[PDB]
Protein backbone atom coordinates (compact mmCIF):
# COMPACT_ATOMS: atom_id res chain seq x y z
CA UNK A 1 0.00 0.00 0.00
CA UNK A 2 -0.13 1.80 -2.24
CA UNK A 3 0.46 3.14 -5.76
CA UNK A 4 -1.95 4.43 -7.94
CA UNK A 5 -2.61 3.01 -11.54
CA UNK A 6 -4.74 3.43 -14.77
CA UNK A 7 -6.59 1.06 -17.16
CA UNK A 8 -5.33 0.38 -20.66
CA UNK A 9 -8.71 -1.76 -21.66
CA UNK A 10 -12.01 -2.03 -21.04
CA UNK A 11 -13.24 -4.87 -18.25
CA UNK A 12 -16.74 -6.04 -17.17
CA UNK A 13 -17.89 -7.93 -14.10
CA UNK A 14 -19.78 -10.73 -15.24
CA UNK A 15 -17.46 -12.05 -18.50
CA UNK A 16 -14.95 -12.62 -15.92
CA UNK A 17 -16.19 -13.94 -12.59
CA UNK A 18 -19.99 -12.66 -12.98
CA UNK A 19 -21.48 -10.61 -10.79
CA UNK A 20 -21.68 -12.55 -8.23
CA UNK A 21 -18.06 -10.99 -6.87
CA UNK A 22 -16.66 -7.91 -5.21
CA UNK A 23 -15.28 -6.85 -8.70
CA UNK A 24 -15.23 -3.48 -10.32
CA UNK A 25 -15.43 -2.65 -13.56
CA UNK A 26 -13.60 -0.15 -15.31
CA UNK A 27 -13.30 1.43 -19.07
CA UNK A 28 -10.50 2.49 -20.82
CA UNK A 29 -8.80 5.30 -18.96
CA UNK A 30 -9.70 4.92 -15.73
CA UNK A 31 -7.63 5.58 -12.63
CA UNK A 32 -7.70 3.18 -9.65
CA UNK A 33 -5.86 3.80 -6.11
CA UNK A 34 -4.69 0.24 -5.02
CA UNK A 35 -4.92 -1.32 -1.45
CA UNK A 36 -3.49 -4.27 -1.65
CA UNK A 37 -1.72 -5.94 -4.33
CA UNK A 38 -0.51 -8.87 -1.93
CA UNK A 39 -2.57 -11.34 -3.76
CA UNK A 40 -0.79 -12.41 -6.60
CA UNK A 41 -2.90 -13.02 -9.24
CA UNK A 42 -5.87 -10.44 -8.15
CA UNK A 43 -5.97 -6.71 -6.81
CA UNK A 44 -7.54 -4.90 -4.12
CA UNK A 45 -8.42 -1.14 -5.57
CA UNK A 46 -11.01 1.60 -5.48
CA UNK A 47 -11.63 4.16 -8.27
CA UNK A 48 -10.20 7.72 -8.12
CA UNK A 49 -14.05 8.53 -9.30
CA UNK A 50 -17.29 3.46 -5.94
CA UNK A 51 -15.11 0.50 -3.68
CA UNK A 52 -14.61 -2.56 -4.64
CA UNK A 53 -11.53 -4.99 -6.38
CA UNK A 54 -9.84 -5.22 -9.74
CA UNK A 55 -7.78 -8.31 -11.49
CA UNK A 56 -4.10 -7.99 -11.61
CA UNK A 57 -1.63 -6.92 -14.33
CA UNK A 58 -0.07 -10.19 -14.74
CA UNK A 59 -3.05 -11.74 -14.47
CA UNK A 60 -4.84 -10.41 -17.62
CA UNK A 61 -1.47 -10.60 -19.55
CA UNK A 62 -2.11 -14.47 -19.31
CA UNK A 63 -5.75 -14.32 -20.25
CA UNK A 64 -5.28 -12.95 -23.42
CA UNK A 65 3.51 -7.77 -24.99
CA UNK A 66 0.15 -7.11 -24.23
CA UNK A 67 -1.45 -4.19 -22.50
CA UNK A 68 -2.45 -4.18 -18.60
CA UNK A 69 -2.18 -1.05 -16.90
CA UNK A 70 0.57 1.79 -16.19
CA UNK A 71 1.60 3.48 -12.91
CA UNK A 72 0.28 6.88 -13.14
CA UNK A 73 0.92 10.03 -10.53
CA UNK A 74 -1.08 13.10 -10.25
CA UNK A 75 0.72 16.41 -11.65
CA UNK A 76 -0.63 20.25 -11.24
CA UNK A 77 -0.54 22.26 -14.39
CA UNK A 78 -0.64 25.57 -14.57
CA UNK A 79 -1.43 26.02 -18.79
CA UNK A 80 -4.34 24.46 -20.85
CA UNK A 81 -3.51 20.71 -21.95
CA UNK A 82 -3.13 20.74 -26.30
CA UNK A 83 -5.22 18.56 -27.73
CA UNK A 84 -4.43 15.95 -30.25
CA UNK A 85 -7.59 13.92 -31.70
CA UNK A 86 -7.12 10.46 -33.51
CA UNK A 87 -9.30 8.52 -36.17
CA UNK A 88 -12.26 9.01 -38.54
CA UNK A 89 -13.83 12.53 -38.55
CA UNK A 90 -10.98 13.63 -36.81
CA UNK A 91 -11.00 17.19 -38.83
CA UNK A 92 -14.60 17.96 -38.57
CA UNK A 93 -13.92 17.77 -34.95
CA UNK A 94 -10.92 19.98 -34.85
CA UNK A 95 -12.53 22.25 -36.79
CA UNK A 96 -15.60 22.17 -35.26
CA UNK A 97 -14.31 22.74 -31.93
CA UNK A 98 -12.53 26.13 -32.82
CA UNK A 99 -15.26 27.65 -35.02
CA UNK A 100 -17.82 27.04 -31.64
CA UNK A 101 -15.26 27.31 -28.52
CA UNK A 102 -12.88 30.37 -30.10
CA UNK A 103 -12.08 31.64 -26.41
CA UNK A 104 -10.65 28.19 -25.22
CA UNK A 105 -9.42 26.77 -28.66
CA UNK A 106 -6.42 27.99 -30.76
CA UNK A 107 -4.18 26.34 -33.34
CA UNK A 108 -0.65 26.70 -34.32
CA UNK A 109 1.54 27.25 -36.98
CA UNK A 110 3.73 24.80 -38.29
CA UNK A 111 7.81 25.98 -39.26
CA UNK A 112 9.21 25.33 -43.19
CA UNK A 113 12.49 25.93 -44.78
CA UNK A 114 10.26 25.97 -47.61
CA UNK A 115 10.96 29.41 -49.83
CA UNK A 116 7.86 31.44 -49.43
CA UNK A 117 5.44 31.72 -52.11
CA UNK A 118 4.17 35.53 -53.08
CA UNK A 119 0.59 34.66 -51.97
CA UNK A 120 1.56 32.95 -48.81
CA UNK A 121 2.29 35.19 -45.70
CA UNK A 122 4.72 34.80 -43.18
CA UNK A 123 3.08 33.86 -39.21
CA UNK A 124 -0.16 32.48 -40.45
CA UNK A 125 0.42 30.05 -43.31
CA UNK A 126 3.80 28.73 -42.35
CA UNK A 127 6.61 30.33 -39.75
CA UNK A 128 9.29 30.55 -43.14
CA UNK A 129 12.72 29.37 -41.33
CA UNK A 130 15.98 31.31 -44.19
CA UNK A 131 18.19 28.98 -42.75
CA UNK A 132 17.29 25.37 -43.44
CA UNK A 133 20.67 24.07 -41.63
CA UNK A 134 19.21 26.61 -38.33
CA UNK A 135 15.64 24.14 -38.35
CA UNK A 136 17.91 20.97 -38.56
CA UNK A 137 20.00 21.58 -35.30
CA UNK A 138 16.69 22.42 -33.51
CA UNK A 139 15.40 19.62 -34.52
CA UNK A 140 18.15 17.45 -33.44
CA UNK A 141 17.90 20.06 -30.15
CA UNK A 142 14.13 18.19 -29.29
CA UNK A 143 12.90 21.63 -30.43
CA UNK A 144 9.98 19.79 -32.72
CA UNK A 145 7.40 17.34 -31.81
CA UNK A 146 7.11 16.37 -35.33
CA UNK A 147 9.17 17.00 -38.57
CA UNK A 148 9.14 15.85 -42.18
CA UNK A 149 10.20 16.90 -45.11
CA UNK A 150 8.46 16.92 -48.87
CA UNK A 151 10.16 17.83 -51.81
CA UNK A 152 13.81 18.54 -49.96
CA UNK A 153 11.83 20.95 -47.68
CA UNK A 154 11.99 20.91 -44.08
CA UNK A 155 8.15 20.97 -42.03
CA UNK A 156 7.78 20.74 -38.16
CA UNK A 157 5.52 21.74 -35.54
CA UNK A 158 7.81 22.91 -32.99
CA UNK A 159 6.86 22.68 -28.67
CA UNK A 160 7.49 26.61 -28.53
CA UNK A 161 4.54 27.09 -31.12
CA UNK A 162 2.01 24.77 -28.87
CA UNK A 163 3.39 26.21 -25.49
CA UNK A 164 2.57 29.76 -26.71
CA UNK A 165 -1.34 28.75 -27.20
CA UNK A 166 -0.87 26.79 -24.06
CA UNK A 167 -0.12 29.70 -21.83
CA UNK A 168 -2.65 31.58 -23.30
CA UNK A 169 -4.93 29.60 -21.54
CA UNK A 170 -6.11 27.87 -24.48
CA UNK A 171 -6.34 24.37 -26.07
CA UNK A 172 -4.39 24.09 -28.73
CA UNK A 173 -5.91 22.37 -31.11
CA UNK A 174 -2.76 19.65 -32.98
CA UNK A 175 -3.21 18.43 -36.66
CA UNK A 176 -0.35 16.13 -35.55
CA UNK A 177 0.37 12.10 -35.32
CA UNK A 178 0.79 10.22 -32.40
CA UNK A 179 3.95 10.35 -32.42
CA UNK A 180 4.04 13.98 -30.94
CA UNK A 181 1.98 12.78 -27.70
CA UNK A 182 5.58 11.30 -26.56
CA UNK A 183 7.52 14.30 -27.02
CA UNK A 184 4.93 16.43 -25.54
CA UNK A 185 4.88 14.73 -22.41
CA UNK A 186 9.17 14.48 -22.59
CA UNK A 187 8.65 18.58 -22.93
CA UNK A 188 6.28 18.91 -20.29
CA UNK A 189 3.35 19.78 -21.97
CA UNK A 190 0.88 16.81 -21.70
CA UNK A 191 -1.59 16.88 -24.29
CA UNK A 192 -5.24 15.28 -24.23
CA UNK A 193 -5.21 12.54 -27.11
CA UNK A 194 -8.80 11.18 -27.75
CA UNK A 195 -8.64 8.49 -30.50
CA UNK A 196 -12.27 8.26 -32.43
CA UNK A 197 -12.71 4.76 -32.70
CA UNK A 198 -15.14 2.81 -35.88
CA UNK A 199 -17.14 -0.39 -34.03
CA UNK A 200 -17.24 -1.40 -37.98
CA UNK A 201 -16.46 -0.67 -41.49
CA UNK A 202 -20.31 -0.11 -41.48
CA UNK A 203 -19.83 2.56 -38.49
CA UNK A 204 -17.35 4.41 -40.57
CA UNK A 205 -20.29 5.49 -42.93
CA UNK A 206 -22.60 6.61 -39.65
CA UNK A 207 -20.00 8.51 -38.58
CA UNK A 208 -19.06 10.00 -42.06
CA UNK A 209 -22.18 9.79 -44.21
CA UNK A 210 -20.30 12.03 -46.51
CA UNK A 211 -17.44 9.87 -47.91
CA UNK A 212 -17.67 6.96 -49.91
CA UNK A 213 -17.44 3.31 -49.09
CA UNK A 214 -13.74 2.99 -50.62
CA UNK A 215 -12.77 5.63 -48.64
CA UNK A 216 -14.21 4.59 -45.61
CA UNK A 217 -12.81 1.04 -45.60
CA UNK A 218 -9.25 3.15 -45.95
CA UNK A 219 -10.29 4.91 -42.66
CA UNK A 220 -11.38 1.75 -40.72
CA UNK A 221 -7.78 0.04 -41.73
CA UNK A 222 -5.91 3.01 -41.02
CA UNK A 223 -7.75 3.14 -37.21
CA UNK A 224 -7.57 -0.75 -36.73
CA UNK A 225 -3.81 -0.09 -37.08
CA UNK A 226 -3.53 2.77 -35.56
CA UNK A 227 -5.07 1.61 -32.26
CA UNK A 228 -2.30 -1.02 -32.32
CA UNK A 229 0.61 0.64 -31.76
CA UNK A 230 -0.50 3.98 -30.07
CA UNK A 231 -3.18 2.69 -27.63
CA UNK A 232 -1.03 3.85 -24.37
CA UNK A 233 -0.76 7.36 -25.65
CA UNK A 234 -4.59 8.01 -25.80
CA UNK A 235 -6.23 9.82 -22.93
CA UNK A 236 -9.50 8.59 -24.07
CA UNK A 237 -11.23 6.56 -26.72
CA UNK A 238 -14.26 7.81 -28.00
CA UNK A 239 -17.27 5.73 -30.06
CA UNK A 240 -20.92 6.28 -31.25
CA UNK A 241 -23.25 6.04 -34.09
CA UNK A 242 -23.45 9.57 -35.00
CA UNK A 243 -20.91 12.20 -35.46
CA UNK A 244 -23.03 14.07 -32.86
CA UNK A 245 -22.33 11.78 -30.50
CA UNK A 246 -18.64 11.12 -30.94
CA UNK A 247 -18.47 15.50 -30.77
CA UNK A 248 -20.38 15.32 -27.82
CA UNK A 249 -18.37 12.78 -26.04
CA UNK A 250 -14.86 14.46 -27.08
CA UNK A 251 -16.47 17.80 -25.52
CA UNK A 252 -17.04 16.01 -21.98
CA UNK A 253 -13.41 14.37 -22.23
CA UNK A 254 -11.48 17.55 -23.06
CA UNK A 255 -13.75 19.12 -19.90
CA UNK A 256 -13.06 16.14 -17.52
CA UNK A 257 -9.28 16.00 -18.16
CA UNK A 258 -8.71 20.12 -18.64
CA UNK A 259 -8.50 19.63 -14.36
CA UNK A 260 -5.91 21.73 -12.72
CA UNK A 261 -3.97 18.44 -11.35
CA UNK A 262 -4.20 15.57 -13.92
CA UNK A 263 -2.81 12.05 -14.39
CA UNK A 264 0.57 11.52 -16.03
CA UNK A 265 2.58 8.10 -16.50
CA UNK A 266 5.43 7.42 -13.64
CA UNK A 267 8.29 5.14 -13.22
CA UNK B 1 -8.47 25.56 -41.91
CA UNK B 2 -5.37 24.24 -39.80
CA UNK B 3 -4.24 22.02 -42.16
CA UNK B 4 -1.84 22.37 -44.79
CA UNK B 5 -1.27 19.07 -47.20
CA UNK B 6 2.44 19.80 -47.41
CA UNK B 7 3.23 19.34 -44.01
CA UNK B 8 1.10 16.71 -44.01
CA UNK B 9 2.46 14.87 -47.12
CA UNK B 10 6.08 15.86 -45.13
CA UNK B 11 4.90 13.93 -42.06
CA UNK B 12 3.12 11.23 -43.32
CA UNK B 13 5.56 10.82 -45.84
CA UNK B 14 8.94 10.65 -44.18
CA UNK B 15 9.45 11.90 -40.99
CA UNK B 16 11.78 12.79 -38.35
Amino acid sequence: RGFYIRALFDYDKTKDCGFLSQALSFRFGDVLHVIDAGDEEWWQARRVHDIGFIPSKRRVERRESVLSYETVTQMEVHYARPIIILGPTKDRANDDLLSEFPDKFGSCVPHTTRPKREYEIDGRDYHFVSSREKMEKDIQAHKFIEAGQYNSHLYGTSVQSVREVAEQGKHCILDVSANAVRRLQAAHLHPIAIFIRPRSLENVLEINKRITEEQARKAFDRATKLEQEFTECFSAIVEGDSFEEIYHKVKRVIEDLSGPYIWVPAR
Amino acid sequence: RIRREEYRRAINGQSF
